[PDB]
């Protein structure tokens, strides 16, 4: 019973709260998508789907994608913290999207499962991360917010298209 | 490390109204190298205007400032980039400029114990800051001292402590108002407790013809409970039900504890309203509220 | 240790309304011995007033019992006492009897998110317990279960959980009732948060003359912030300045999310005044109050 | 600076709030003083004055009495906890004699090291003895504020008796 017109839903939620904090940080900070972006060293492995993933319309598989997209979404609810903490005073709900994305690393980690007999774990939450993210401080958590949003923003941008992608 | 081309000195800096303030960015070298820019690529934003370059000043290759002089917004948004090849604009760094005022120093303090209600202390807090001041009410025997009563913000010239009253016991206290521009204390005051009581007000007024005359009326009532700690002294008005104005028993008459009082000179047939209120017998704390109102009539003569 | 020379049992009971009670004080041994007493002196009382000695019942030598039947008060203070020689009475050991009902079954659960508010649910409590009754809301995913929210002693029907409600996701919710007399509860209720939306009300209506006609006025509105959520329906309500009633627009013209709508038909020169509520465009959910209201006036012919 | 006449107010606050609490207990329970006591085994220390404190008329001194009065009065901190606990919800003030006491204990103690050069040290808050009495359990803990309220009667009306005959 694999529900993905209810994990596009969520998918679409999430695309528009990401849409809502990066019109937040480009307001009252500057930083804005392709005007002024951060000077900065990107230096943080962020969620991302390879070719590796075998996600496209060529080559595609189920298997190995899913597999991304649950990873990829367990591994949000550590950023959604420390974006929590930088938007939820401006945007509203990004304070449940740390519980959104576990939602749907379940439901596809759930797929998984059925697709294969390899059983899969969500990964581990990153308490080590959290505190490095959240250990940031001033201006330059900004650029932080900024990464991370990008990254999620292709990521669920992506999953969507994926998940339309399956008969 | 997740990190930065450079950075924006002093960091988050709150300064009072009508000053001066320089802000510098410097990029560091690797970032310098990076890009291939220098102090020179440095443009200077506001709150989203760019700040027009003749005000800038590169202070050495790796620095350039700006300043803003006899400042007058309470926000400014300072941002640093820069200019690198391309004509593509990057962010380097940005600081809030925060200004206000330093705290004045906190005055007119005073305490009252209302009956039945823990110590509150209020006092003058002085001139608009513009900025978020905490008040923090000290109270401290000579040997302990209790919880810091912290004001509320819609409160910010009143607390009331959170532990309980002990009479017969010197207590200090005093009122600290902070901000970011500064710390202040008030002067520190220091009594027995059992000299700032606010008793209830006496209840259960009761006024019954007593005697077998016609010019009095017998007034009774049950006392606050804090008669446990002080010796009462009271204030008994009357009037007759169509008077406009309250007469007064002399105070010397109801100069200490008490739950009765026979009024004299009463005109016969007459309806009487009595009220009464009670404080510390040495005069040395606060006046209770006036109890319920009372009524009575005297007999026919 | 501190020790007693007998007690009653049971402990500290809360027995039912109309039921009946037993109550058995014994005496340990040594204490009898001590005294030289024995179940024959032991005496009862309850509210101070001595329990007439033929309605106890000796058990054994060391103990005594006392039964209420078919009790109605909600409190008794019941104690035992020995009647030691020398007419000297006493106090061996004392139980306050409570007495009440068990809670009913909460019935018509039902739950909404009020748009900028985290979800509340309502509950029919039902018949007076007399006693002091918890009423707690349960709420899980099948993958996790939400902070329990316990009632406030003064809204013991409703509850409003400490958690941000989260969308597209099913949750199982229920009450839960108790007090000393029983725990129970309601049906199980699931649903997906996202049918019990409470939208605020269009805002920042306004009334503008957009054709070049006499019969049309321009509505214009800001939808509320829920609409990220859910795709909105609407329900537009007009009358002249004068009318007593309100007309509406046809609920099919306006069943999808928008920010302005042309009425039409109007009568030239005339004032109306609008109103416009919305809600989850399938019906499910509930409607938001009525915006503020909103007057214009249409040219003349 | 040994202020009798303030330690005597607070003497007589205290002795009022006792007698509240006699009043108190008497009423919803029934075990009055002289009418109606318990038959129980009286069974912890409690101060109380001897005449090896020497605090009578004949053969008196503030050396070896003071000693005894601030003694008692700080072991009264924890009896006063426990009947805080027991009437704090029906009598006015109770919750405040755990610090009333100290604060006799502390002037009190004042006097003896001017008084001698044995330096004095206001006794150990006993804990275990705080646990074992909020350890009783239902009508038993009635028992223990009876007699907790007869010994600190007692010693305290003493106290006054000491400080009013000391010149």
């Amino acid at each position: 019973e694999f529900e993905k017109d209810l994990l596009i839903q969520r998918l679409n939620w999430m695309l528009w709260v990401i849409d809502e904090c990066f019109r937040d940080l480009c307001y009252r900070t500057g930083i804005c998508k392709g005007i002024l972006e951060p000077a900065a060293i990107f230096h943080l492995k962020l969620p991302a789907i390879n070719d590796t993933d075998h996600c496209g319309l060529i080559g595609f598989n189920e298997t190995s994608c899913l597999k991304k997209l649950a990873d990829g979404f367990f591994e949000f609810e550590v950023l959604f913290k420390f974006l929590t903490t930088e938007f939820g005073k401006s945007v509203i709900n990004v304070d449940v999207m740390e519980l959104l994305t576990k939602t749907l690393g379940w439901d596809i980690q759930e797929e998984l499962n059925k697709l294969t007999k390899t059983h899969y774990s969500p990964p581990k939450f990153d308490r080590g991360l959290l505190g490095r993210l959240q250990g940031l401080k001033y201006w330059v958590r900004h650029f932080a917010s900024f990464y991370v949003l990008s990254a999620m923003e292709k990521f669920a941008g992506q999953a969507v298209r994926v998940l339309d992608s399956i008969p | 490390l997740l990190d930065p081309c450079g950075y924006i000195s002093p960091e988050s800096p709150v300064v009072q109204l009508h000053s001066n303030f320089t802000a510098v960015c410097v990029l560091k070298e690797k970032c310098m190298d990076y890009f291939h820019v220098n102090a020179n690529y440095i443009v200077w934003k506001t709150n989203h205007f760019t700040i027009p370059k003749e005000q800038y000043t590169i202070i050495n290759r790796t620095a350039s400032s700006v300043t803003f002089t006899d400042i007058a917004s309470l926000n400014i948004q300072l941002t640093c980039n820069i200019l690198t090849f391309g004509q593509l604009e990057q962010n380097v760094y940005g600081i809030t400029i925060i200004s206000g005022l330093p705290p004045e120093k906190p005055k007119n303090l005073s305490c009252i114990v209302n009956e039945g209600k823990k110590m509150r202390c209020e006092w003058d807090g002085g001139r608009e800051t513009h900025l978020e001041t905490n008040f923090t009410l000290k109270s401290e025997w000579a040997t302990h001292k209790f919880a810091d009563c912290k004001a509320k913000r819609d409160t910010p010239t009143s607390c009331t402590v959170d532990y309980s009253t002990v009479y017969f016991v010197n207590i200090e206290v005093w009122v600290e108002a902070e901000n970011a521009l500064g710390k202040v204390t008030s002067d520190h005051i220091n009594f027995d407790p059992v000299y700032k009581v606010k008793p209830n007000p006496p209840h259960n007024l009761s006024v019954i013809n007593s005697e077998e005359l016609s010019s009095i009326l017998k007034l009774t009532w049950t006392n606050p409970s804090i008669k446990s700690v002080i010796i009462l002294k009271y204030n008994i008005q009357y009037r007759t039900k169509d008077a406009s104005t309250w007469s007064q028993i002399p105070p010397e008459d109801t100069a200490s504890t008490r739950s009765s009082f026979t009024v004299q000179d009463l005109k016969p047939f007459t309806e009487y309203v009595f009220r009464i209120r009670c404080m510390k017998e040495d005069g040395k704390g606060y006046w209770s509220d006036w109890s319920e109102e009372a009524s009575g009539i005297t007999y026919e003569d």
